[PDB]
RNA sequence: ACUUAAGCAGUGGAGCAUGUUAUUUAAUUCGAUAAUCCACGACUAACCUUACCAUAUUUUGAAUAUUAUAAUAAUUAUAAUUAUUAUAUUACAGGCGUUACAUUGUUGUCUUUAGUUCGUGCUGCAAAGUUUUAGAUUAAGUUCAUAAACGAACAAAACUCCAUAUAUAUAAUUUUAAUUAUAUAUAAUUUUAUAUUAUUUAUUAAUAUAAAGAAAGGAAUUAAGACAAAUCAUAAUGAUCCUUAUAAUAUGGGUAAUAGACGUGCUAUAAUAAAAUGAUAAUAAAAUUAUAUAAAAUAUAUUUAAUUAUAUUUAAUUAAUAA
């Protein structure tokens, strides 16, 4: 609709005021606006476009296709950094990150997985239980394409106060993963 | 605003301003850059603003990268940046916002240059010239000009008009009564416009001349128009008039709702 | 690339292809596989 | 229908141009290729010896407009206040030098105004071209995206039905978009935001 | 001594081989001598003029070197120098055209559907 | 809540078009591009510019798309030239000049233009030069 | 289950065109050879193309860099410096030289792709196995069932895009083909109600009948093996070789020669089939025209005209407009 001059003056910059005046006298008040279908000229959100958002708007002085600056008036003289920093928090984290060091050993993983899968107490596992590997070997399997090697570990865990368990673990990738699986199984077999 | 170019005026400025002016002068000058007294003295003051010793800034000013050297790959992702493709989408949206702001607050300022359309009076402005302009291109067809006129509006009597049509030959179309000429021989379009206008004056002058001219007994030739029309499809037919039966047309039906809404 | 040294004295541009060609010539030079000297007219 | 949720088919082509004079279009394509190769050659910079920096940049995007050309490209690099490093000098000669900057020479080359737009990428796995040139030397995300898009759609729906319950022009613009804003809509609706897969060079961004 | 051809011709800005260089020479010399060749052909083919002038024009046409003939210009790929299967819409052989279309170097080209 | 004047509102809607009073066709603007999104966006911007300049513009008439095809021996490649048309009516030549200059100033990538201008108005030899010179030369003049 | 066997439609003995082979040639540029058969790229080879033959003819040559003399400018002060431009300057450039000179990249040909790893869980002391199932269904992975197995990632499918049918917008119906054009959007993998026969018997298939339907086709999109390659003209790098020659230019010739041999096509061998004619012009689509296209007209073959081919002359159109 149409607004009086002062009401816009308080709510808008002075330079934009003359544009709004010419728009007011240019567009009839009885105008009917029909939404476009094929081409969406406007943004999905609502904006008065009066202020420049550093991320969502072209940086002042940055050269680009629609640079309205005089060709030798660009104000970008240090190119070391990324010119337009991220908005909001400054970060683009997903809804839940899972990076314990970058999010914006055997005993610990064993304890956590065991508490998750069976309800065993992590603290008891980490503090009281002690593991010694008993058997560590490499076992092979023939196959039509070739020979496949795997690592077998047999470990014994115990709190030295009457609880003892035996665990066996297999891993084609590495012996450490086999020891991890053996520790897991031994904790399960206490 | 000519602060960067003259070395004299760095004194008293905010530290970031001295630093930005220093960067500006160095970047703009490039190879022609040379050390200056006042820029160094101003830079001496910038030691407090950032973590730099005074001799260190002297050294860095004097000998660039190497002075500083004398004094990463596959890094973890901090979720502080976008991919290139997402940045392309953000650039698209930046362009969209630029155009939206432009339409919002500068296009309303182009109404001050409106002017009313003084229609060229149809009878006394009968000749239409077509000029073409390929914007942002060096296209040879930008030199073509087309002069077209409906032959009736030409000021001519029956014998003179018949002579005009006879001498037009293939340039005249009897069905549409249009005389059209195309000129692209000269380099510019203005030269072709002058050429077409002069040929029109010659044609008109010698058509209006009937003193020693006897082209009344020559029938108008239309074989070129016949061929041109023969190379097009025709939809001349129309639904027979007597076949129409308006009796079966839909009859609008009374609905009291709009009657009471409007009265 | 030849023109760059004239245009931008401060910046020192390394064209990798010419460096590779020169190093290859040196490698053939080291083993005595270099081209025979062109006959002087 | 939205420029934050899709990539323009124009952006597929490196040289995006249309000229009525097809010969000029072919000439512009050839010029884009040659200038891209030259830009590639200029990306290595040594200071004396044992200081050989190698900037890895993707292929150039030549945006041809009626009155201007814009050469957009992404690049990777790697007391800093008081001096200039080689890459900064390179960019400043791309655009900022007063006398013989590169864009003026390219303008004389193309016979139209030219600008160059380098953009820094702080990582190497944010662009397939840069990643390949360097090494030469998710269901939760989708669920959140679809549900949030539904949230914006239903929010506009709620605003419109409320405005109706209180031609096709309905009412003031603010009520139509009462809560929709720059803070919430744009970043949420953007696509290709995260790298969800890779195979060393094909990088899948979703 | 310094250059293969009688007249100095500037080097093409892209891929170079011997046949591309010969093509460029003939192209540029055709540019320079087009008007002269056309005038000679006019004087030779104009039956209004005396027969002696026509024969003189024909003999002068025969005397011209090969790098002035219009027919001798052949379109070659600007990326590999091949002379066959050259598409004039891009001045590329079918293989280079294929690779450039796949990589997106050619404006507007796409895969068929 | 916050006042939003008519200019900002008009951005969020289809471009307004002025009615044609007389019917004189002063300018035909043909936009062609190899993609359509930039094409239609630029057409919409031209419509807004024409409205604010007082120019009655009909609209972007879709014209037949041209298809160029190539075969690689058996891979098929093709290029689509999309073409739009905008016509201007009942306005002075100077206003057309302002329109064209402004929209050229803020053009979009990959879109080419042609502007045909209709101006209603009142009723009122390198080879040849060379041939004359050769005929004067002492290799042809010696045969007279 | 490729492929075969069957049914149908053909083609198939001659001439020419176009390839390969043999032979000849100064060259007839290049391609295969471990016993079925196979040397076989042409989006146009008179010159150029061109790579081959003959005869002359060029020697840092096509680029990068070095070190020097000449002119041009810019500055300082004729000289100093910078650059540019020539002439030399030698590393070399160059090479359609070599695969009996190799390795990647790829280019294709064939097979397998409801399958391969990983994570847990379970069985066995263990190497290992992951079980019924070596299941059912379809025309086929298209679909189910079971069971110590269940997951995620790719792949497949869905999905996507064409075509089709509609809706909105756009076009001042003279750029008119509104029967059209191109943007957005919707639609289907069809949905149902019964009858009969089978059925793991219903909340299932085969059909058939009825009802709402415009709805009936298509392409692309992944990896793993294995073979073949140098017209690998689908390239790069390296190895080796020539450097008055295997590099480079010009004139002409050849790639078109014919005893033959085999492929590929065109024209024929007559009446279910050829020829002539058919102006208010029976009826299309997709293209192309600034390195163009060429309308109508006049003239000659030629003859009242028509047709057909050239000649003269360029009308419009650089294009939803004219050709
Ligand atoms: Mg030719
Ligand atoms: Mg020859
Ligand atoms: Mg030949
Ligand atoms: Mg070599
Ligand atoms: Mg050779």
């Amino acid at each position: 609709q149409h607004y009086d001059e002062s009401l816009l003056s308080r709510y808008y910059p002075e330079s934009l005021l003359k544009s709004i005046k010419l728009a007011q006298q240019t567009i009839p008040e009885d105008t009917k606006f029909r939404v476009s279908r094929n081409v969406e000229f406007a943004p999905p959100y609502l904006d008065d476009f009066t202020k420049i958002h550093p991320f969502w708007d072209y940086k002042p002085g940055m050269p680009h296709l629609h640079a309205q600056e005089e060709n030798n008036n660009f104000s970008i003289f240090r190119w070391d950094q990324v010119q337009q920093p991220l908005p909001g928090e400054g970060n683009i984290l997903p809804p839940g990150v899972s990076l314990p060091n970058d999010g914006g050993s055997k005993s610990a993983d064993v304890a956590a997985g065991l508490h998750k899968q069976t309800g065993v107490d992590p603290d008891y596992i980490t503090r009281k239980l002690t593991m010694k590997p008993l058997v560590m070997k490499r076992v092979s399997n023939q196959t039509g394409k070739g020979k496949i090697a795997s690592f077998y570990a047999l470990v014994v865990v115990g709190d030295k106060n009457g609880m003892v368990g035996l665990g066996e673990g297999k891993s084609r990738e590495e012996m450490s993963k086999a020891i991890f699986k053996a520790h897991w199984d031994a904790v399960r077999n206490l | 605003a000519d602060l960067y170019m003259h070395p004299e005026k760095w004194k008293g400025l905010p530290p970031q301003r001295i630093l930005e002016l220093y960067w500006e002068r160095m970047a703009r000058l490039g190879s022609e850059y040379k050390p200056n007294k006042d820029e160094l003295n101003a830079l001496l003051t910038t030691s407090e603003y950032s973590n730099v010793p005074v001799n260190d800034i002297k050294k860095l000013y004097h000998r660039g990268e190497q002075g500083a050297i004398d004094i990463n790959s596959l890094r973890p992702f901090m979720f502080d940046e976008l991919p290139s493709q997402a940045q392309e989408l953000v650039a698209q949206h930046r362009e969209q916002r630029f155009y939206n702001r432009l339409a919002a607050y500068e296009l309303p300022l182009l109404a001050q240059y409106r002017q009313e359309y003084k229609r060229p009076s149809p009878e006394s402005h009968p000749v239409t010239y077509r000029y073409t302009s390929y914007v942002g291109e060096e296209h040879p067809n930008s030199r073509k000009v087309v002069l077209s006129v409906k032959t009736k509006e030409l000021g001519l009597e029956e014998k003179s008009l018949h002579k005009f049509r006879i001498l037009a030959r293939s340039r005249y179309d009897h069905t549409t009564d249009i005389f059209k000429m195309s000129s692209d021989k000269f380099e510019h379009a203005s030269q072709n416009a002058r050429y077409l206008h002069d040929i029109l004056q010659r044609l008109l002058a010698e058509s209006k001349d009937l003193t020693e001219d006897d082209f009344s007994d020559v029938p108008l030739d239309t074989r070129h128009t016949i061929a041109k029309s023969l190379r097009k499809k025709k939809r001349d037919y129309e639904f027979p008039e007597h076949w129409k039966r308006p009796e079966d047309a839909p009859k609008k039906k009374f609905d009291i709702v709009d009657q009471l809404l409007s009265t | 690339f030849r023109h760059l040294k004239t245009l931008y004295p401060d910046i020192e541009f390394v064209d990798l292809e010419e460096q590779y060609r020169l190093s290859m010539v040196e490698a053939k030079k080291r083993r005595g596989k270099g081209a025979p000297k062109k006959m002087k007219k | 229908n939205n420029k934050l949720q899709h990539l323009n088919n124009m952006n597929n082509w490196n040289t995006q141009i249309y000229n009525y004079n097809k010969n000029m279009e072919i000439m512009n394509t050839m010029n884009d290729k040659l200038i891209n190769k030259l830009l590639y050659k200029m990306m290595t910079l040594k200071l004396n010896n044992m200081n050989i920096n190698k900037i890895i940049m993707s292929k150039t995007i030549n945006q041809h407009s009626l009155n201007k050309l814009n050469i957009k490209f992404y690049y990777y690099n790697n007391n800093n206040n008081y001096y200039m490093n080689m890459m900064n000098k390179l960019m400043n000669i791309m655009n900022n030098n007063m006398n013989n900057n590169l864009c003026n020479i390219l303008s004389y080359y193309y016979k139209k105004k030219v600008t160059i737009e380098p953009i820094k990428l702080s990582y190497i796995y944010l662009n397939s071209d840069i990643f390949s040139k360097y090494i030469s030397l998710d269901h939760n995300i989708s669920m959140n995206y679809i549900n949030n898009i539904n949230n914006i759609n239903n929010n506009k729906y709620n605003n419109m039905i409320n405005l109706l319950n209180n031609n096709n022009y309905i009412g003031n613009i603010n009520n139509i978009y009462n809560n929709m804003t720059i803070d919430n809509i744009p970043m949420d609706i953007l696509m290709y935001k995260y790298l969800v897969g890779w195979s060393i060079v094909k990088l899948n961004f979703i | 001594g310094n250059f293969r051809f009688p007249i100095k011709t500037k080097l093409p800005p892209g891929f170079i081989n011997a046949r591309i260089l010969r093509d460029n020479f003939k192209r540029q010399q055709f540019k320079e001598n087009e008007i002269l060749v056309k005038s000679l052909k006019f004087i030779a083919r104009n039956m209004n003029l005396p027969t002696k002038l026509r024969l003189e024009a024909q003999l002068k046409l025969n005397a011209l070197p090969n790098y002035m003939r219009s027919t001798q210009i052949k379109n070659r790929c600007v990326d590999s120098g091949h002379a066959r299967f050259v598409l004039s819409d891009f001045r590329l052989c079918r293989y280079q055209f294929r690779e450039n279309a796949l990589k997106g170097n050619l404006p507007g080209v796409k895969k068929g559907i | 809540t916050r006042p939003y004047p008519v200019n900002v509102e008009a951005v969020y809607y289809a471009p307004l078009k002025l009615p044609i009073k007389y019917g004189d066709l002063v300018a035909d603007i043909q936009l062609r591009s190899y993609d359509n999104e930039n094409l239609d966006f630029y057409s919409d911007f031209i419509l807004r510019t024409g409205y604010y300049l007082g120019i009655p513009l009909t609209g972007p008439k879709p014209l037949p798309t041209r298809r160029e095809r190539w075969t690689v021996i058996k891979e098929n490649f093709e290029r689509h030239t999309h073409k739009r048309l905008i016509r201007a009516w009942d306005t002075n030549p100077e206003v057309l000049q302002m329109l064209i200059a402004y929209i050229t100033k803020h053009s979009m990538a990959g879109v080419g233009m042609k502007c045909n201008f209709f101006q209603r108005s009142e009723i009122s030899s390198a080879v040849g030069q060379k041939v004359l010179e050769l005929l004067d030369s002492p290799d042809f003049k010696k045969h007279l």
